[PDB]
């Protein structure tokens, strides 16, 4: 799991 | 919300594929490897992770990047909140991340245990229990006469 997904 | 990103020093080490650093200028600020840092959720309505700055390295594929060793509030255990907004719990999650999405860098100690203290009462203000309102506590003075006995609520009552 990971938590930060942004971009 | 960092912009201008620096390296400090020659790398530490080298993989041939990532060139590893101790120290990072970020902004105005300088990162150290050990220091504590803030980063904003993806849902900006949450509470601001917070994670220790394990390894700052520049990759070939990824630009400037550090490895975050998350630390988590009570809301995300068995427990829910805690008493003090403060109050942080080590925990067991990671990621490598980009260094422009660090928003600060915050503190963080460890407190280790303590005893109990010195268990005496104490008293901060005064309760006019006619009113019921509190108010700092009243600075009625003795006169030399009447030192040996005085109480202050017998003279506020006269
Ligand atoms: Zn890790």
């Amino acid at each position: 799991h990971r938590k930060v997904l942004r971009d | 919300s960092k912009n201008r990103i620096s390296w400090v020093g020659d790398a530490v080490k080298t993989d041939g594929k990532k060139s590893y650093y101790k120290k990072v200028c970020i902004d105005s600020e300088t990162l150290e490897v050990g220091d504590c840092v803030s980063v904003i959720p993806d849902d900006s309505s949450k509470p601001l992770y917070l994670a220790r700055v394990t390894a700052l390295w520049e990759d070939s594929s990824n630009g400037q990047m550090f490895h975050a060793h998350w630390f988590c509030a009570g809301t995300d255990t068995v427990l829910g909140a805690t008493s003090d907004p403060l109050e942080l719990f080590l925990v067991d999650e990671c990621e490598d991340m980009q260094l422009s999405y660090i928003h600060s860098k915050v503190q963080v100690i460890y407190k280790a245990p303590s005893g109990a203290g010195s268990a005496t009462y104490f008293y901060q203000l005064w309760y006019d229990q006619d009113y019921a309102r509190f108010e700092s506590p009243p600075k009625t003075q003795p006169t030399e006469d009447n030192k040996y006995k005085f109480c202050a609520s017998c003279a506020r009552l006269a």
